[PDB]
DNA sequence: AAAAAAAAAA
DNA sequence: ACACAAAATATCCAGATTGGGGACACGGTGATAAACATGGA
DNA sequence: TCCATGTTTATCACC
């Protein structure tokens, strides 16, 4: 009845996504050409894992963790004591096979597939970057102790550079089933993404938001620029928000919630926004998130 | 645009000014006779070697004082100095970059 | 041979068979000089003056100082090939070859200039030499 | 639990770390540039190094005593890498990259896993120019003796910055058996910090700290741009107002620690001002440190 | 044009350059300016990385003697910068 | 798929034509997202303003609330060349479809 | 083992 | 407060030298499923 | 109009 969407960034900071794959004497991250340059990409997976383990920090009821105990990468507790009962979003998570649980229809009556509330999409930078900056050195061995036996010498380097970024994200409104104490945890959460990325003992980048703008009207999603460049600080679309209400009413200015650094930047038109209804200028981040909790539930 | 020409311009004038403070600007007594073009192709070099002075001196002549010195040197004798006054105040910087290529012009030799 | 099976009747000239290619055979097929001039032409999108001037270098330096060299060799274009494909200081070490060295030397200026053969080509034939 | 996280900055001297080897003639010191400007030559594990270094004048076990013996650079290890034994180099058992098998897995259950509950990050300057050399000169001997050893004589120049630098960290960890003492050495160990970046005989440099602050020891991650304070000037105290204000009307607070450079000039009715909840205000960082460990270890 | 016209100038100045400077002989003098490149390409290798700064500060201290019609040269060069050290030391190649 | 979505958010959505069939601009030929209509058919429609009829077809871009908005106001057409929300030219526009 | 020139007005 | 005059010739570095030695990664895996068409009594 | 079934073989040519 409610749908809602927002765009959020972070502050600059040395890059951290390191996927390192390319061959043995270097490390290289994901690239997008972007207008004839190269920018930076983290994929939608590792915040759904960062959200997954959050929901595991919070003492929220949970389907899934991983072991780091085998060869390769594994996973047990998502499929191996669950039922699929109930999920951490609600997911309710499926996999194809001859049988499963007996087709999971006689015991627990459920669809075979799996529902995908949440949304979101790839983060991307706001400034390319400029070729390899970083040197490096690796240990010859274990020396005296015959316990490594790498017998390497070797000598490489990988990839850093400095960008902030920023990526948007969604959420239906019409899902309101034993919603009013499982999402409202997960929104909470969304403030924080700490640990989301590929290595921290020498990146540590942390996703705090610096800037957000969560609403629209109950219907959906109009689309204005969701992938909004910010200018590095800025907004593209103050034009697009002044006519609160008048002859043309081109914009629903009701309907807005504005981040911190879109504030502290004290202007006489951001009176002009105050005194305009529904503008709710905001300063700290998570306290409005909280508020738009209340006030989509509960309300 | 204006501003490169202008320069250049004036290089030329001060090249012009130097030449005339050296000796007179009539350079058919120059031409005309191997001896009085050896001489005048020599007053031609010791102008050029006070150009290496001055260009020497300019790679350390950026800030402040040293830029006294150059501004008192140009020998500009422009027709309307006050456009040519007045641009040459707000680039700071490039101005020293654009005026040691102008001074590249001091170079006529033989 | 799929290229040559209004404007088909001589595509096989410019056979633009690097695209689909090395993508494939960047991971498995990796495990050398075969292929190295293979992505030459592709690049462009000239061979023989760059030959000398490489084997000049390597000449020079081994006279003032004066059987496994072959797994050594396919190493060594090997850690910078897979590099210039990835990029899809390349003038410094042409810079020390020509200083070790005239209508072609001319033409190196206009083809050299172009961002497209900065980017990709001329760092390719120097690498045979070491 | 409590996570703690801080800032410090060095006193400014002219430095050099040699590390590009880009020839012979030159050695380079740049690393990564921000904005058209190359300002950042920091690797974010030599740091690790020195802290390795010194604990072992503290009094406490150790694995990986570096030695030099051989031509290749090379470390050697004791028996294993055991997180309970004793101090494992502050819990660091760290991966064996060998199918040899018989780990400890097998016998003692030891995952080859860590306890790395330590993070940071590269080093950053505030200062662009690094373009200056001293043009010295290394003689050949020649002179009848018993070694060569190059038979030339070579003029080569150096590259010299003078510029002071900053350096993040974080910690957000938790205490064991017997840790709480070593983390607490741990703690005492970062304020001295030298000989960073091995050894230099020719540009002395220290890592002493000045104008150190920690942010939001008690509760979960909300910290925003650890790279603040910079620009030879204090940063946070703007900050401290402008996000997280001392008032407890409208902009809620939490408890933070200063620096000694921060405080000691700096106004005199300011510090009486900045009273609301107390704060906390040092003239030392050696001080603020061991309160500030005997606060966050709870005890 | 633009690579021709540079091509032809930086030839000029390695030509004023091996003229102001001054059989085995020939080898010898061939031999000098084989490392004079080496010094000298250091010595430009301590300049800005944009080098639009620097080339000015090059050419200014290398002496010239003449470069066509100064006021056409100098003026297109200001709209296209960080190019001209593509080949500044390689004309002196040929010149040996 | 749910993650990485991709939406249609409509924008400068314009086109307008006589009570005849499909013709004139081919409905395609545009430029990479700098600007797209005007070396498409503008140049036509300025050439024609007289020829093409112009009072029936309207402007086209929203871009036009962005530069030139004069210009392209009064020296291309007296016709509805509003364009401030794409939902309610949708639905004048729908109106006059109705109306006849 | 190879070279290039003269000039202004309220 | 009037007039007159405001520098001239020689010279602008010479040699010797532009780094040397060792090393350029180690292992584990490289999808899994569902979606028929013709005959003889 | 309407009742029915089937598969079985491993691997190779360059400097």
């Amino acid at each position: 009845n409610l749908n809602l969407f927002a765009t959020i960034l972070t502050y600059p900071a040395p890059a951290s996504n390191y996927r390192g794959e390319s061959e043995e004497n270097r490390s290289v991250i994901q690239k997008i050409l972007k207008d004839g340059q190269k920018y930076a990409i983290i994929s939608p997976e590792s915040m759904r894992n960062a959200l997954r383990e959050m929901l595991i920090e919070l003492g929220q009821p949970n389907n899934r963790t991983r072991l780091h105990s085998e060869d390769q990468l594994a996973v047990e507790f998502k499929e191996y004591p669950n039922p699929d009962k109930f999920a951490d979003d609600f997911l309710f998570g499926y996999m194809v096979a001859q049988t499963n649980d007996a087709k999971e229809m006689k015991k627990l009556n459920r669809p075979a597939k799996r529902d995908s509330i949440f949304r979101c999409n790839m983060a991307v930078a706001v400034n390319p970057y400029k070729y390899d900056t970083v040197f490096y050195q690796s240990p010859l061995n274990a020396g005296d102790s015959a316990w490594k036996n790498s017998t390497s010498s070797a000598l490489l380097h990988r990839e850093v550079t400095h960008t902030a970024f920023q990526y948007p994200f969604a959420l239906a409104g019409k899902d309101c089933a034993a919603k009013p104490e499982w999402v409202k945890a997960l929104l909470q959460a969304i403030a924080e993404l700490n640990g989301v990325a590929g290595g921290h003992a020498r990146a540590y980048y942390e996703f705090a938001p610096r800037s957000v703008v969560a609403r629209l009207t109950p219907k959906l999603v109009a689309g204005y620029q969701t992938y909004g460049f910010d200018a590095e600080g800025n907004w593209l679309e103050l034009s697009r928000l002044t006519a609160t209400d008048s002859d043309n009413l081109d914009l629903p200015a009701n309907e807005f919630w504005l981040g911190g650094e879109l504030v502290r930047k004290m202007d006489q038109e951001q009176k002009a926004q105050l005194e305009a209804m529904g503008a709710h200028l905001y300063a700290n981040p998570e306290k409005l998130f909280a508020d738009l909790a209340d006030s989509f539930l509960g309300v | 645009r204006e501003y490169a020409e202008i320069v250049y311009k004036i290089a030329q004038g001060f090249v012009l000014s130097k030449l005339s403070s050296k000796h007179d600007l009539q350079w058919s007594k120059c031409k005309g006779n191997p001896k009085l073009e050896r001489e005048y192709n020599d007053k031609k070099e010791k102008v050029v070697n006070e150009a290496f002075l001055a260009i020497r001196s300019r790679t350390e002549k950026q800030a402040f004082i040293d830029y006294f010195v150059s501004t008192l040197y140009p020998h500009v004798r422009q027709d309307e100095f006050v456009d040519f006054a007045q641009k040459l105040f707000q680039d700071t910087d490039e101005i020293r970059s654009l005026t040691l290529l102008a001074l590249s012009s001091q170079y006529p030799i033989k | 041979l799929l290229n040559l099976v209004l404007a088909s009747q001589s595509w096989l000239k410019r056979h633009p068979w690097y695209g689909f290619g090395d993508l494939l055979s960047r991971i498995p097929q990796r495990w050398s000089y075969f292929s190295h001039d293979a992505r030459q032409l592709f690049t462009q999108k000239y061979a023989e003056i760059v030959y000398k001037i490489a084997q000049g270098f390597v000449l020079s330096k081994l006279s003032s100082k004066h059987p496994k060299l072959e797994r050594e060799y396919n190493d060594k274009k090997e850690k910078v090939v897979n590099e210039a494909f990835l990029a899809i200081e390349k003038q410094a070490f042409i810079d020390y070859f020509v200083s070790t060295l005239q209508d072609e030397f001319v033409d190196f200026a206009q083809k050299l200039f172009q961002d497209t053969d900065e980017i990709r080509s001329l760092t390719l034939l120097a690498l045979s030499s070491q």
